[PDB]
């Protein structure tokens, strides 16, 4: 039947190497090495007895550079005893990790079993191969109306959430969780959560067990305690984990992966700690590498039923999207999803600015057989009147309320009863696609039927 | 009027066929240009034919001299250290 | 042993180190090859009067 | 009045392509001048190369014959 | 075959090496990965490989090709998708049967159990033939009919023998040279060194517009078949949308669709959709997909065969440029191609220059856009193709300073800047107007005599219209629109109607997925001319107000001639258009009367 | 008489190659190794590449290959020196003829038949020897005859950026350039194909190529032949006009090119950077390239240095456009926002100078009002420009009656005066009048610049 297993029975010594060369930040050198490998994950024992893991990351002749995930403190050149595993990092993976919380190094700190391992799989992963991708034209209806009709998330969508420190992203976040469903038809949610305060995992644990989705999500938890070096693993794990449960066993997977800005902060700390170029704002030069072999695991694949959706949740900053993370996160995923200060302090839930959110694949999985025929247009002009509308809002604090012609006052208008109205949802009510095109057409119909210049016509006269 | 516009351009027009008649003769003269250029080609050959032949003749007249320079050259003996060396 | 090409030397020697790595090709052919090179004007002055227009 | 102005616009563009064309034809004229100038210079030059390859050929045949005399050689 | 010394990151020093060029390829590892000699030290010698890493041990075995990254130029290619290193992915797919690209792959770049039918040229025995020369021809498919067998550039002689008319394979011999006393054997392929470009007869001017459909890009800022072509832009501009669209509707006869730091998913959009969409040349209706190759490098891909597919892009529009086909390359992201390359030179250690990007990186970046341009091909028969860069520069944190925007700017001719406040509020193409520029409207100013005489002055009408509009929304910004004038007020409307319909063109809409040459010609004709009896109506004393009010029947069917179908032929939409202009100066007469 | 060259020094072939370094080659055994020494790297291949010896160890020789690495072997790849400088073989017959970057010939013709061999570097010039020029070259351009006048020995460069027409302005300047016959020497540096064509093609058309040299490394040729392509035109220039008394205006274009191909070089020195990675010496060489023009107390004859630059973001302050400043005498500024306004040239006169206008200009030399009227220009100019700031900030109306005459007058200018369509050949005298004529907007009082003699001799 299955031919891994016959290989899983072989037993490989390890050479423990006490010749420590010496060691800088989170860097230890190794000296003497026979033939090291170049991503073999070492189990390094301090002199206390706490073994930490690293990985080697540049090997010259009889020498490797090895990085520990727990950091180096404490580490002793006479004491400690550093054994190479002569494999990269392999999380062990199973259909039995769903509804188990690990920690972020992949320990189960669910108080459970050790993951009894139906296979190996090398966290880094490998490229899908384009050819072998199969292009997501299957749009999710995750309830909330900014983000399924302006915007529109298919099934192998990687579309990230751009918001700022203090903003409900989160909560957005859980809320696509708990109503994500085919708009014409479960998730097996995979949750990876780097450098997130305890008050934010507990929040999310909790919503999970409260809406029955912890029975078939895998937690890979990286609190702001926990080392700084392992949210670089956090994700790969948690992904490994979804790309497992997705293409070899048929599950569509969420992947939230929440502060990939502790991510990159960690990337940054990481990239310092060495000789890196210093790319934008002190960020690698690789970053946008670094974050591609992250985002690009999702999609779907030809002939596997599985997909991945990645829904990474950003913290920009100053809410800028110019920042390097978000702009190399927008640079490599499929659309974003911006939650907006400016929004949330008017009181609108959920605040998305739809503005500088976008997703490419609306285009496809969007149409006269996903949907109704109506909702490329109608996202269109929606997003043309709400650009007037903000423009005319401008030109209304600068210039009087007089000053504005017609044309600016019904769009005004239709700002005011687009984000009040449309916007504005609760966080437990999810709107049908089709409803929230019936609200948008509403919208519209603001309008006289000439101004709406980006419907077309034999769509407006069939939906006036 | 608009109609009668268009048949005072057309008036006109018959200048520009007139015109294009004469950029046609430019045309027409360019080629001639070209061949004028074609015999002053020969003209030019026949006067690079005048400056050649003495290049030919001159260097006849002094060949056996610079060959015997050339060749007591590279064969006479130039044996001397780097002065770095001494 | 390995001797120079007949055809294309026609005398003198290619002096080597004993590494072989520093060759110093003394041939007549490659003399008279930097000659014409380096002979130029020379060789322009003895066949041609100087230019007129080159003064200085 | 919209005659005489349709008249003078249509001639003004009649003598507009005539100078156009009176420029092409005439740098084109300019061009091909140039070109045969270029060509007979690069003709005597070339000759003035032919002469001083003619020099060298025949050095090497003299320096063919140094050698074969091991008097000098 | 040498040792390794160091693997960092994607770079690996390998020891005991001597004798191994510069940019030679090389097999690193017992996987054979692929990789390019940059230094070399001594006994060392610095490989940038083209796969990944890991895995990778001190000590194994590095062999020396003696060759440079060399692409496979045949029949084959048109209808494929590579790796940069010119690895078919469809065979690499079938090979492994996993989705994934295993390491080391060493599948042939063109697939040999095919067989092709060869037709011999007008070469026969005897006759002397040179590089570049046209010695036969295969069917590669329906659209590429005749795909003209080309003997490689640098090699000469004279024909002992050359093969009948028949079904080849790549293997097989196709014709025998004899040159100083050697024979040579050649086959229907051929293998190119990338870095160095493929030679041509004589290098021409470009004259032809590449018609992309796009209403922006065909009239006011055109681009040439031939020349090179930029589109700067913050991620969500419309780089890559317009890309594709320039891939699907373009006149040139082969694309070669570069995919470098861009998502997989564009790849099989791409793959997905192109063999549905079809060509209206050739007489009949053919897929775009055959005469559309894909160089596929996902940005999750190694770092280093960015590069490689950079080169391996160019070199098959090279190729197809060589055998007289006008082709346009396009790639995803010249701007990640410099990032790969920032990323290669930290992981050597090189000066980091400007940005961290390496201080060739403006050589290398000349040097590829130099490729491109409208050439003569280097044998008999005479032929004329070209090659059009369209590379998508992508600047960091969406600011067109980036040192590899500035350095694209300085070697391109056309830049199709894109503004993200137009990208987002749906308003693709997002070209800013402003920014953007044109350097071949000088050289297409004799298609536009030959073709349409007053496409230039409607352009530059256009033009016009929109700049003093810039301004005076400038001004209406600051102190309100109460100073302004009546003609001011006319400018402003109808530069919004312009903004709004002509310009905003949707590529994913029946009409206005492409919109053609004379469709764009109309329709600048109909802008303009409403903009003239505007402000004729109102010279003549008509308030603004009152006049609009009577003429928006008039300016609707304006903004509404953005939907007139291009299938319905030229001549039926051409006659849709001068009604609509009659129509609309009656409308305006009664208006002013 | 040159008997000295009839003289054959046998050279050292080293085999011993190692440290292949992007475009540094290092031999790890030398013989006496030379400073500045020309080598011949003989690939495996077969093909010979030129270097330069950067630097010297004891027994090293840090050399840059001028054709690039591309292919350079440690094993089978041979080394050997010349033993002197890079001499370009010169000649009178050597105007009329197409160069590559590193001097060779390109139109299919022979090998400059050499009247002697010039050092690249050329000599250091006495500054006692020197003349100040003072002698105004009618440019033909309004923009830059009046307000920055060009004196026939002034090196004074074309400041731009990418996509400006400064090759146009430079072709016009070129073609146009008759005192108040030129040869030319044109070096390309990295420019593409499509400009060095146009180069030529407006040469040919305006009958240059009888009276030029073009020195063309295009964008594909190898990217360190840009160090060496004005060394070898600037010698050109200072044989044809030194030694035969000759006018030459050398056209350097693309000095950015150079100043990125220096950086590169010294990149890969893994030398001590400056300022943006571009070396710190960076000053010195362009001091050496542009100091080279100029005339000299006994030849009459002069080097009328006009080094087209490309500002990488329309920045004066990038290190290549400051030192070019700090060096060369006098800019041409041609300016992003006038060529999208539509103006040819889009000539700035605001950073454009020249330092020898004040000399070159006026009493008599082209006539009495240039550099009174060229004053009040500029003022009026930057009057016009801080008034249209001052009108975009605030209201209109706040203006005042000086400033909105100074507005009319700044649209009049730029549309009118420096709006010159190409070929048109403004006469200085000419462009005086129109400058005048720009001048009689303004009533009399409030010409303040104009020294009152000339105001009323003029207006
Ligand atoms: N011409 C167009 N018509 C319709 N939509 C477009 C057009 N150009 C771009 N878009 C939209 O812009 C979105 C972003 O894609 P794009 O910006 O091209 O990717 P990139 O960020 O690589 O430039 C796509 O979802 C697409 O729907
Ligand atoms: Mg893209």
């Amino acid at each position: 039947n299955k031919k891994a297993v016959e290989q899983g029975f072989n037993v490989k010594p390890r050479l423990n190497y006490n010749t420590v060369s010496g060691v800088n930040g989170p860097l230890v050198i190794l000296e003497k090495v026979k033939f090291p490998r170049y991503n073999e994950i070492v189990n390094l024992t301090l002199p206390d007895g706490t073994v930490r893991q690293g990985q080697v990351l540049e090997i010259r002749g009889d020498r490797a550079i090895v990085q520990v995930f727990e950091g180096t403190s404490g580490i002793d050149v006479k004491k400690t005893t550093v054994e190479f595993t002569g494999e990269s990092l392999r999380i062990p993976v199973s259909e039995d990790m769903l509804g188990r919380i690990f920690d972020g190094s992949g320990r189960p700190i669910d108080n459970g079993p050790k993951v009894f391992a139906e296979d190996y799989l090398d966290i880094n992963g490998s490229p899908i191969n384009p050819y072998a991708r199969i292009y997501p034209e299957e749009m999710i209806s995750t309830g909330v109306s900014a983000i399924d009709t302006m915007n529109s998330i298919a099934r192998g969508q990687k579309i990230p959430i751009f918001s700022a420190s203090g903003l409900p992203h989160n909560e957005i976040a859980a809320q696509i969780c708990r109503q994500a469903g085919l708009v014409r038809p479960n998730f097996s949610i995979v949750f990876a959560a780097m450098g997130v305060n305890l008050e934010t995992a507990r929040f999310f644990k909790q919503d999970f067990e409260e809406n029955g989705s912890l029975e078939r999500t895998s937690l890979f938890l990286n609190l702001a305690n926990d080392p700084t070096i392992e949210r670089i693993i956090t994700p790969r794990l948690a992904l490994t984990t979804a790309e497992y449960l997705a293409y070899q066993t048929e599950r569509h997977v969420l992947t939230i992966l929440t502060d990939m800005s502790s991510y990159a902060d960690a990337l940054r700390e990481v990239s310092a700690a060495r000789e890196e170029v210093p790319g934008r704002r002190g960020y690698p030069g690789y970053m946008y590498t670094d974050l591609s072999t992250i985002y690009e695991r999702a999609g779907r694949v030809e002939g596997r039923n599985g997909s991945i959706t990645q829904i990474p949740i950003l913290t920009m900053p100053n809410d800028d999207i110019t920042h390097p993370i978000p702009d190399l996160t927008g640079y490599i995923t499929e659309g974003q999803i911006f939650v907006d200060r400016q929004l949330h302090n008017k009181g609108i839930y959920p605040p998305i600015n739809v503005l500088p959110s976008l997703s490419r694949l609306m285009k496809s999985a969007i149409g006269e057989g996903m949907t109704r025929k109506d909702h490329g247009d109608v996202s269109n002009q929606l997003y043309a009147k709400y650009a007037i509308g903000k423009d005319a809002a401008a030109m209304k604090a600068v210039v009087g309320e007089e000053a504005l012609s017609i044309e600016d006052k019904l769009s005004l208008e239709f700002l005011e009863k687009f984000e009040k109205t449309f916007i504005t949802q609760g966080a437990y009510e999810d709107r049908t696609v089709f409803e929230s095109l019936d609200q948008a057409w509403s919208l519209l119909r603001i309008y006289p039927k000439e101004m709406l210049n980006r419907i077309s016509p034999k769509i407006l006269d069939e939906f006036y | 009027q608009d109609k009668l516009k268009q048949a005072k351009t057309d008036a006109a027009k018959e200048i520009d066929s007139y015109k294009i008649q004469k950029d046609k003769e430019l045309k027409e003269f360019e080629q001639k240009n070209a061949g004028g250029v074609g015999e002053l080609e020969k003209k030019a050959e026949a006067g690079v034919q005048g400056e050649l032949a003495e290049i030919k003749k001159i260097a006849e007249k002094k060949k056996d001299d610079v060959v015997k320079i050339l060749i007591e050259t590279v064969i006479k003996p130039s044996a001397e250290v780097h002065i770095n060396a001494l | 042993n390995d001797y120079l090409n007949k055809d294309l030397v026609s005398g003198g020697v290619v002096v080597s180190n004993a590494s072989d790595k520093i060759e110093i090709n003394n041939t007549l052919e490659e003399r008279l090859k930097l000659l014409s090179e380096e002979a130029l004007p020379a060789i322009r002055l003895e066949l041609y009067g100087p230019s007129k227009t080159r003064k200085f | 009045i919209e005659k005489t102005n349709i008249v003078r616009n249509e001639t003004n563009n009649i003598d507009g392509n005539f100078k156009s064309k009176l420029k092409k034809a005439m740098l084109s004229q300019q061009i091909t001048k140039s070109t045969i100038a270029n060509k007979m210079r690069l003709k005597v030059l070339s000759a003035r190369e032919q002469s001083l390859d003619g020099i060298f050929e025949e050095t090497k045949e003299k320096l063919s014959g140094i050698a074969n005399n091991r008097d000098e050689y | 075959y040498g040792a390794i010394y160091s693997v960092s990151g994607p770079v690996v020093i390998a020891e005991n090496m001597i004798g191994c060029a510069m940019y030679e390829l090389v097999k690193v590892g017992h996987d054979n990965l692929v990789g390019e000699v940059i230094r070399i030290d001594g006994d060392k010698a610095t490989i940038q490989v083209y796969e990944e890493t890991a895995g990778l041990t001190v000590g194994d075995p590095v062999l020396r090709t003696g060759k440079p990254l060399s692409v496979e130029l045949g029949p084959g290619l048109m209808e494929t998708i590579y790796d940069g290193i010119q690895r078919p992915l469809k065979a690499i797919k079938e090979e492994s049967q996993s989705i994934y690209i295993p390491r080391g792959i060493d599948t042939p770049a063109l697939d040999r159990t095919i067989k092709w039918q060869f037709t011999p040229g007008k070469f026969q025995v005897g006759d002397h033939i040179s590089g570049g020369d046209i010695y036969g021809s295969v069917f590669e498919n329906s659209l590429i009919s005749s795909h003209k067998i080309l003997l490689p550039p640098r090699s000469r002689g004279t024909i002992t023998w050359i093969a009948p008319a028949g079904e080849y394979t790549l293997d097989e011999k196709i014709l025998e040279v004899e040159f100083d006393g050697k024979k040579s054997d050649f086959t229907l392929y051929h293998t190119w060194p990338v870095r160095v470009p493929r030679p041509v007869t004589e290098k021409l001017s470009a004259d032809y517009p590449l018609l992309t459909g796009q209403r922006v890009l065909d009239a006011l800022f055109p681009c040439v078949q031939g020349g090179t072509t930029c589109i700067p832009g913050a991620f969500g501009c419309g780089k890559t949308v317009i890309s594709q669209s320039l891939s699907k509707y373009s006149n040139s006869d082969a694309i070669i669709y570069v995919g470098c730091g861009e998502r997989g998913n564009e790849m099989a959009e791409v793959l997905m959709e192109f063999p549905e969409l079809y060509t209206e040349m050739s007489g009949t209706k053919e897929p775009i997909m055959k005469r559309t190759t894909l160089v596929a490098n996902t940005s999750n891909m190694p770092v280093a065969a960015r590069e490689a597919s950079i080169y391996t892009g160019i070199t098959l529009a090279e190729y197809f440029r060589d055998q007289g086909k006008n082709v346009s390359m396009i790639a995803d992201s010249s701007s990640r191609w410099a990032e790969a390359l920032r990323e290669i030179s930290g992981r050597l250690g090189e000066m980091p220059a400007d940005q961290g990007f390496p201080a060739y990186l403006g050589a290398k970046l000349a040097s590829f856009y130099e490729r491109a341009g409208k050439a003569v091909a280097l044998g008999s028969p005479d032929r004329t193709g070209s090659v059009s860069i369209v590379a998508a520069v992508s600047p960091a944190g969406g600011d067109f300073s980036d040192p590899v925007t500035t350095a694209t700017l300085g070697i391109t001719q056309v830049f199709w800047g894109l503004d993200k406040k137009l990208a987002q509020r749906k308003h693709f193409p997002s070209i800013n107007t402003s920014v953007s520029y044109s350097k071949y409207t000088n050289v297409l100013n004799k298609f536009y005599d030959s073709n349409y005489p007053e496409f230039p002055v409607l352009r530059d009408r256009m033009k016009e219209i929109l700049s003093n509009a810039e301004e005076l929304e400038q001004v209406v910004q600051l102190v309100g629109k109460s100073a302004l004038s009546d003609s001011d007020k006319i400018t402003l409307d109808v530069a919004t109607l312009i903004k709004e319909d002509f310009l905003q063109q949707n590529g994913y809409s029946t009409y206005d997925a492409f919109c053609p040459i004379w469709k764009t010609f109309d329709m600048m004709r109909a802008f303009i001319s409403y903009h003239d009896e505007a402000q004729k109506a109102v010279a003549n004393g008509a308030n603004w107000s009152k006049l609009a009010d009577s003429t928006g029947d008039v300016k609707h069917a304006v903004s509404s001639s953005k939907f007139f179908e291009p299938s319905r032929g030229e001549k039926e939409v051409h006659g849709e258009f001068e009604k609509l202009l009659s129509t609309m100066q009656e409308r305006f007469a009664e208006s002013t009367d």
